[PDB]
């Protein structure tokens, strides 16, 4: 992301760039992968994880190693590296381990429920397969 | 002790560092024979963090500190070269490891580029503040003389040239100017300022 708020980055940026730069070339290598093969739906499948895996790497640390100071977490935030409402999902109790916010949003399935991944797999069929249209996870539940 | 030992090899060494996930390295590391050899795992890789924080940050000091050396050699390995283009200050300064470390040669030029217009600059503002402090020493010395619209230079030369605040001018013209000027504390400079803009107004609209 060579575009970003016409400023420099506060103290402890390069400590973490390099792994953000890693993340950001995985994630335009995901956009430009051809869509042959595949199903319609699963060519978004990475772009998701990648984005899950992005807002990972900032919320694990700032809470889980408190590795880098505020104002560096919210220029994370501002910046797109970091999803505020995936955190803001994150912080409470059975949505640590959430994929995507579309895996809970209740309306976009017919019937005002989430997704089939937000079920837990001790309430789930014993062996069955697991495989979530939206972002392609095996269950982001608990 | 051999556990702690084969627990930071095995985070030094999959390429894994204080700015890598666990739980996503998780599905790297855990295979290796030395993870099996809850708290203790949690505690030495707390300890590693503290610690690589502190290295991280006095990495980032050392090249700091090797990009000031590069300028360094670029600067003061010549004439101090004002002037010196990309190519001269590079064909006297591509031995000594000093330039050799640092790996972007661009890089080497965007210092050289930055620091040569700060340093422009400085001196260009040393060199006035100089100035500056010799003007005052001057007046200050001619000063020590009654001197008034009635005196010469020449009696000035005559008893005042022996004074090294004198000595300063390096140039006999610029003293006798300096002479004729002088020779033809704050809050009230502010109300002659304030005096000043009211006589200004008073000259426009009058002559309107």
């Amino acid at each position: 992301k060579v575009k970003r708020s016409r400023k420099a980055p506060p103290d402890g940026w390069e400590l973490i760039e390099p792994t953000l730069d890693e993340l950001d070339q995985k994630m335009r290598e995901a956009e430009t992968e051809p869509h042959e093969g595949k199903r319609k739906v699963e060519s978004l499948w990475p772009i998701f994880r990648i984005h899950h895996q992005k807002t990972r790497y900032i919320f694990d640390l700032f809470y889980k190693r408190k590795a880098i100071s505020r104002e560096l977490y919210e220029y994370c935030i501002k910046e797109g590296y970091a999803d505020k409402n995936l955190i803001a999902k994150w912080k409470k109790q059975g949505y640590e381990n959430l994929c995507c916010l579309r895996c809970i949003q209740t309306r976009d399935t017919n019937f005002g429920t989430n997704c089939i991944c937000r079920v837990p797999k001790s309430k789930l069929e014993v062996g069955r397969i697991i495989e979530c249209t939206h972002c392609g996870c095996r269950g982001c539940s608990g | 002790e051999a556990r702690m030992k084969q627990f930071k090899d095995m985070l030094l060494e999959r390429g894994v560092s204080a700015f890598s996930t666990w739980e996503k390295e998780l599905h790297k590391i855990v295979f290796d024979p030395r993870y099996l050899l809850p708290k203790e795992r949690k505690q030495v890789f707390d300890q590693y963090v503290k610690t690589r924080a502190e290295e991280e940050r006095r990495e980032k000091k050392n090249k700091i500190m090797q990009a000031k050396e590069d300028f360094k050699k670029m600067m003061e390995e010549a004439k101090f070269n004002p002037r010196a283009t990309f190519s001269e200050f590079a064909a006297k300064h591509a031995k000594d490891s000093r330039f050799k470390a640092i790996e972007k040669m661009k890089d080497r030029e965007a210092l050289f580029n930055e620091f040569v217009a700060a340093a422009r600059k400085k001196e260009k503002e040393d060199s006035k503040t100089r100035g500056e402090k010799i003007k005052s020493d001057f007046f200050e010395l001619l000063s020590n003389h009654h001197l008034d619209s009635q005196s010469r230079w020449s009696k000035v030369k005559d008893k005042v040239e022996s004074d090294p605040r004198y000595k300063a001018v390096d140039s006999s013209s610029m003293r006798e100017d300096l002479f004729k000027q002088y020779i033809e504390e704050k809050e009230l400079e502010r109300q002659a300022r304030i005096e000043a803009s009211l006589r200004e107004r008073e000259r426009e609209v009058q002559k309107a």
